[PDB]
């Protein structure tokens, strides 16, 4: 029971929540996102620099 | 194992019958 | 219906009876009823159930 | 004579109150019946959050 | 019921008090019967009581 | 005339008040008792399967 | 009652043993003591129980059902 | 051996009947 919506920005979805504090009479919002990472094979990447 | 009491079954049947009963010269017979 | 047991008959084994419907235990453990002298007077089955 | 327009407005407000007061508990039943018949969650309203 | 209000520049009432719902009643009581009774003999109705109503 | 045209299902005048009725009001209690019966059977059955 | 309970609890101090009459008196006194303080609780309604149309409830209030539910504790501290 | 509690059978029958009941001058009779 909290008002919410979903936004999109370059194929990334971000959930926005809107709620308020009663006694203090203050409104606030928040944006969240939850990522996850993998590394399949370390032998397929690295760093390259100009050789002498 | 779980059991079903007689009162619940009786209430189920009675309420199911009552819903249909309450909610309803040829024209006068129609609701 | 709810089974009825004694306090000393199930103490330390409540977690097995609490989750008997989510897990698939092969059996359930319970103790026997003992008097003040340590003699066994009743089996490990629950005393009864509510009506 | 109620020459001013402001004098004509509180009379309208009083008439609105007089018309609203008697027919208040009947329209409540009408709205409740419509909501109970059509709104998908309207048959449990009044106890939605209970536990 | 009767109430009281507060004054605050922004509406912050976190640490203040609130009105409590004290309810009182007015009690009524019954009194005593008001009784008027008359009594007369049968013979009085037979020979002497006319225009009773 | 006032251009408002009211429509009533069933209308009566009982005590200085106009009272109306549709086709849902008389069956509210049995339906919301049936719902409670169904819920109380469902959870009780789901409590002890075997 | 208190004296009988204490007497039963402090017999082994003097290396003695109770007698059936004292036991019966102690039991009777204990029953008398427990009778006075006995309270029998009553079962209140669930809170999702409909209230009949005969009580003249109002859509204005939550009297359409019996109270005692403690709902809507939402706020911060997410993952709930 | 395994058993079937009566509550589950009652729920099965009731739900099966209710699904058919809820989901439905000649034209007016049609759903």
């Amino acid at each position: 029971s909290i008002d919410s919506a979903v936004a999109t920005y370059e194929g990334f979805s971000i959930r926005v929540h809107k709620y308020a504090d009663g006694d203090a009479n203050v409104q606030k919002m928040r944006f969240d996102l939850l990522p996850a990472y993998v590394c399949f094979n370390p032998h397929m990447g690295g760093q390259f620099f100009g050789n002498p | 194992p779980a059991v079903m009491n007689q009162a619940l079954a009786a209430l189920l049947q009675q309420t199911s019958a009552d819903i249909q009963e309450v909610t309803g010269m040829n024209r006068a017979d129609m609701a | 219906q709810i089974p009825i047991v004694g306090m000393e008959q199930i103490r330390g084994l409540e977690k097995h009876w609490e989750a008997r419907n989510k897990k698939r235990p092969a059996f359930l453990p319970l103790r026997e009823v003992r008097d003040k002298s340590g003699n066994i007077i009743a089996g490990a089955t629950p005393a009864g159930y509510t009506q | 004579m109620a020459e001013t327009l402001e004098k004509k407005h509180e009379r309208i407000m009083l008439r609105f109150d007089r018309a609203y007061s008697p027919q208040k508990e009947v329209r409540e039943k009408c709205i409740e019946a419509t909501r109970f018949a059509r709104v998908p969650g309207g048959q449990w309203e009044g106890a939605t959050a209970a536990g | 019921h009767q109430f009281s209000s507060l004054r605050t520049p922004t509406g912050d009432i976190s640490g203040q008090n609130k009105n409590n719902l004290i309810s009182g009643k007015a009690t009524g009581r019954v009194g005593n019967y008001i009784t008027v009774a008359v009594e007369y003999q049968q013979l009085e109705e037979a020979i002497k009581l006319n225009q009773l109503e | 005339h006032i251009p408002l045209i009211p429509v009533y299902g069933k209308r009566w005048f009982i005590d200085d008040i106009e009272r109306v009725e549709g086709h849902i009001a008389k069956a509210m209690d049995p339906q919301r008792l049936y719902n409670l019966q169904v819920s109380m059977l469902a959870d009780t059955a789901a409590q002890d399967p075997g | 009652a208190v004296g009988y309970q204490l007497l039963l609890r402090m017999l082994s101090d003097y290396s003695l043993e109770p007698t059936p009459q004292v036991l019966s008196n102690a039991q009777r006194s204990y029953d008398a003591l427990m009778t006075d303080t006995l309270v029998v609780p009553s079962m209140r309604r669930r809170g999702d129980f409909p209230v009949g149309q005969g009580n003249k409830y109002d859509v204005f209030t939550s009297d359409r059902y019996y109270p005692g539910d403690l709902p809507l504790i939402d706020g911060d501290i997410p993952n709930a």
